[PDB]
């Protein structure tokens, strides 16, 4: 609150390691040999078959 | 295409000019004398003309193919538009043979065999534009020792020098140390050579290297 | 015999 | 000529000159030296050719991530013209012509606006024809006729409008290189019809059921009737 | 106070005294209606602040002077509606015409080359589809397009469907004015085997659920017993590979019951009940599946479908006693394994954070909130809240509700 910021004072932070982790990942997935959906390993859906086994 | 520029080796040496310099002077003599009142495989030297009707040209390099073929195959899908145009150096092909037939990575050697059957079919369609070993002795400095990245970066220097309206793109690996000419190949401090050398019609091609014209000329894409 | 229309005359 | 009008770009562009402009310029992108201020040297080859490559790539041109067109394709370039000549000359006014010289003068001048058009259109795409010749096919060369018929233009096999050259001193014409210019206009478009003709005879030989056998009628029967409206024969 | 410009639109802030203004709540700004007073516009009908006076002049001039017509103009537009057979003529020619005029692929050499776009044939497709009820698939024509023999196999047979309907033949048009009974005839017969080289285009390039489409639409036109059976197992085919294991089985079980009415040189029985075992198969019915192999093979021993067939049961068979009996009747179809079932998981697939039981719930026909939603009371639910509404208690827990 002090003095205007410059382009490169701006991209400071997508230079930084938070910025990257908070909104350039990619999330790795696999489609699941139940419903063949996208899913992401440790969540799972609510139908009786993937609750009784979690692919 | 071997047989066919065996057999058409006369019109392209016949149509190749004597001198390299003052090439815009040249052509425009010859449209002079054509305002006063089949088709044969297409070679830089012979096709200079089409080469300066074209608006962008891609310099082939081995290098591209270190894995895949997608950029090759980009380039290719680009050549029919009319506008744009690719040259391939005899250099370019012996290294692309000799890293198919010898390198440890059987994706590089596999891409490169899918490269070497690409630029086949472009130079058998006259899509393409080729540089024999011939055309390479007449281009190239005068007692110059080319490699690949040398006769790159000299058709690159002669068509910025000759041709400036064309720009002028090199497909290469990023990792390639011929992407900076003037930072690995280099002949060191030489008195004889200043950043106007490459626009220095007397000079050798390779004085260009010394400065980065060369390179703000020319984009690595 | 009459339809709807949405306007008349 | 990268950001401008290219090799087969219909499109006439001098981008040395700022038309199709609402502002005048205040910032030069493609600038080498602080002295280009008040001395841009624009025309020298290589301060023209920096300010031009740093021109964005317009409609014509295409950025080197984007897909290009095909423009060097035959079974484009042909339908093109086909366009041309429809645009030019209405569905009508080519109808009346077919059946009939009793013409009002507004369907003169159009006609020959038309064959105006279509022949500064072949004169555009001739590079990119030349080039496509020979990956080419049998029903896009008979429609390369059938749009000269349609255009009402009779090539030079040696009205007519391909016959004559242009007017122009020849110490006052646009030789500049770099620029898609046939001055031998004539003489070319007869060395095209002559090689599509070769080419229409080859495919024919080539390609020497009921579908087929009409196709075959069918095609003969044109190629016959347009190549007799030309003037050609085989 | 007053940092900005004095116009609402101005962005710092300002102050009562010096900048009085009214309470805007929510207006456009310099570039015109934004999507929120869009959505103001639309459901409260004005924008929110209420000073705005509202002026849908332009959409009334689109859509009732549009359709507004007066009632003799809509009395006579009927009877002055254009010829059927005369349409579908001409709709047949163009169509043909520009099929024909489609240049072919280049067949290059290292890599492979972009089939052309097909812009001139969808208006000749859109249009033949409104004249014969039908729906071709532009991925299947391109298909087909670019493949050769295709090509040929559709050419010949849309030049006979032309002759046969030039001939004076509409069969759709004859069987519909008669039921307002006999075979199939040749155009329709035609038609049938230009939308089954559609259908094997749409295989080709991998989109089943078109090619089962216009198998349908061909079972739809056709009605001779041979025909039918051939259909009947063209779709199952589509079918199974597009995952609809119900269509698939119902229809291979209707090839294998329109079997005697076909000749004994046909294979559609047989291809019937090939798809009538897979679909049971996909289901995880093994011995349904062996059962209908096993009754397939008495009808025709030999078939080389069958006994492909066959020796795959025998591998999951002998597989088997390594689970020592069948996929539990718990499950019975859990397990998903076809491109076809991937992709529509991609598609239809509840994301999250999106399009799940918590993001939205589609009511009837409208969009709730995931606490407004009906088909439960969960803790976020707003039927968790309500209570003895006066009627009676209802229930015997005492501290809420
Ligand atoms: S089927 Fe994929 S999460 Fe259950």
């Amino acid at each position: 609150p002090k003095r205007k910021k410059n382009p490169m004072q701006l991209r400071r932070k997508v230079y930084g390691l938070h910025f990257k982790e908070k909104y350039l990942k990619m999330e790795e997935w696999y489609y699941c040999p139940l419903c063949a959906e996208p899913k992401k390993p440790g969540e799972w859906c609510r139908r009786e078959d993937c609750r009784q086994i979690k692919p | 295409v071997a047989d066919r520029l065996r057999v058409e080796q006369s019109v392209i040496t016949s149509l190749i000019p004597s001198s390299l310099r003052d090439v815009q002077v040249q052509m425009l003599m010859s449209n002079e004398r054509n305002a006063l009142n089949k088709r044969p495989l297409m070679t830089m030297l012979s096709q200079l003309e089409y080469l300066n009707s074209i608006d962008s040209v891609f310099i082939l390099h081995s290098s591209l193919m270190a894995t895949s073929t997608d950029q090759l195959v980009s380039a290719v899908r680009r050549l029919p538009s009319g506008k744009d145009s690719l040259i391939v150096t005899m250099s370019c092909l012996r290294a692309l043979s000799v890293k198919s037939l010898t390198s440890p990575s059987m994706k590089e050697r596999i891409a490169c065999a899918r490269a070497l059957e690409i630029v086949s079919y472009e130079l058998e369609k006259g899509r393409a534009v080729l540089l024999p070993f011939s055309e390479e002795i007449l281009l190239h400095d005068a007692g110059a020792y080319c490699d690949e990245d040398l006769m790159l970066w000299t058709v690159a220097a002669f068509l910025a020098r000759e041709l400036p309206l064309v720009k002028v793109h090199t497909l290469m690996h990023s990792n390639c140390t011929a992407r900076t000419p003037y930072r690995f190949l280099k002949g060191g401090h030489n008195l004889l050579v200043s950043s106007r050398s490459l626009y220095d019609k007397g000079a050798p091609l390779l004085s260009s290297l010394h400065s980065k014209e060369l390179r703000l000329v020319t984009h690595n894409v | 015999a009459a339809a709807a229309a949405a306007a008349a005359a | 000529v990268y950001g401008g009008s290219g090799r087969g770009d219909l499109l006439y562009e001098n981008p040395d000159a700022r038309r199709h402009s609402g502002r005048a310029l205040g910032v030069l992108n493609g600038v080498r030296h602080s002295s280009q201020a008040t001395m841009p040297e624009s025309g020298q080859l290589y301060y023209r050719k920096l300010i031009l490559h740093s021109r964005p790539p317009n409609g014509s041109c295409a950025g080197l991530q984007r897909h290009c067109h095909d423009t060097c394709n035959w079974s484009y370039l042909i339908p093109s013209l086909h366009r041309c000549a429809e645009s030019a000359i209405s569905a009508k006014l080519w109808e009346k012509m077919c059946q009939l010289v009793n013409l009002t003068q507004y369907e003169r001048q159009r006609v020959r606006d038309g064959q105006n058009l279509y022949r500064y259109e072949v004169h555009q795409r001739l590079p990119l024809l030349e080039e496509s010749i020979g990956w080419a096919q049998l029903d896009d060369l008979l429609g390369w006729f059938r749009s000269a018929r349609r255009a009402w233009v009779r090539l030079p096999t040696s009205s007519s409008a391909m016959s004559c050259r242009l007017e122009g001193h020849a110490d006052s014409r646009d030789t500049t290189p770099g620029r898609n210019q046939v001055f031998d206009t004539p003489e070319r478009v007869e060395q095209l019809t002559e090689a599509t003709v070769h080419r229409i005879r080859e495919e024919l030989q080539r390609l020497n059921s009921a579908r087929r056998l009409a196709r075959d009628e069918e095609l003969s029967r044109c190629v016959e009737e347009e190549l007799g409206w030309h003037g050609v024969a085989l | 106070y007053q940092r900005g410009g004095w116009s609402p639109g101005s962005k710092h802030q300002k102050h009562m005294t010096l900048n009085p203004t009214l309470y805007l709540y929510r207006f456009p700004g310099p570039h015109g209606p934004g999507p929120y007073t869009m959505k103001y516009w639309w459901t409260l009908g004005c924008f929110p602040t209420g000073m705005e006076v509202p002026f849908r002049l332009h959409e009334f001039l689109s859509t009732y002077q549009q359709e507004h017509v007066p009632v003799e103009v809509e009395e006579w537009l009927r009877c002055y509606i254009k010829d059927p057979l005369s349409e579908l003529v001409n709709a047949s020619n163009d169509f043909f015409k520009a099929v024909e005029v489609y240049p072919e692929v280049e067949s290059a050499r290292g890599y492979k080359t972009l089939q052309p776009s097909i812009a001139p044939l969808l208006v000749p497709m859109k249009k033949f589809e409104e004249q014969l009820g039908v729906k071709i698939s532009p991925v299947g024509l391109r298909s087909v397009l670019s493949n050769p023999v295709l090509k040929d196999r559709f050419l010949d047979d849309l030049f006979d469907y032309k002759s046969y309907v030039e001939k004076g033949g509409s069969t759709p048009h004859r069987r519909l004015a008669r039921s307002r009974a006999e075979t199939t005839a040749d155009d329709e017969r035609s038609l049938i085997l230009l939308l089954t080289t559609i259908s094997e285009g749409c295989i080709n390039a991998g989109n089943y659920s078109d090619a089962a489409s216009v198998l349908a639409d061909a079972l739809m036109f056709c009605h001779d017993p041979d025909s039918q059976a051939t259909t009947h197992a063209n779709i199952s085919f589509a079918s199974l590979l597009n995952a609809d294991f119900k269509g698939a089985e119902y229809n291979g079980r209707e090839a294998a019951l329109l079997q005697p009415q076909v000749k004994p040189t046909s294979t559609a029985c047989a291809r019937g009940y090939v798809g009538w075992a897979a679909a049971a198969a996909y289901q995880d019915d093994f011995e349904k599946a062996e059962a209908i192999v096993k009754d397939g093979l008495t009808l025709y021993v030999g078939n080389e479908h069958l006994e492909k067939l066959a020796n795959k049961l025998q591998a999951l068979r002998e597989e088997q006693p390594s689970v020592y009996k069948q996929v539990p009747r718990s499950l019975r179809e859990s397990r998903s394994h076809l491109p076809s079932q991937q992709s529509r998981g991609l598609l239809s697939g509840s994301g999250k954070g999106f399009s799940n039981e918590f993001d939205w719930v589609e009511f009837k026909n409208k969009l709730y909130p995931s606490k407004m939603d009906p088909r439960n009371n969960e803790m976020g639910s707003v039927f968790r809240r309500v209570g003895d509404l006066g009627s009676f208690i209802s229930t015997s827990r005492s501290m809420e509700r």
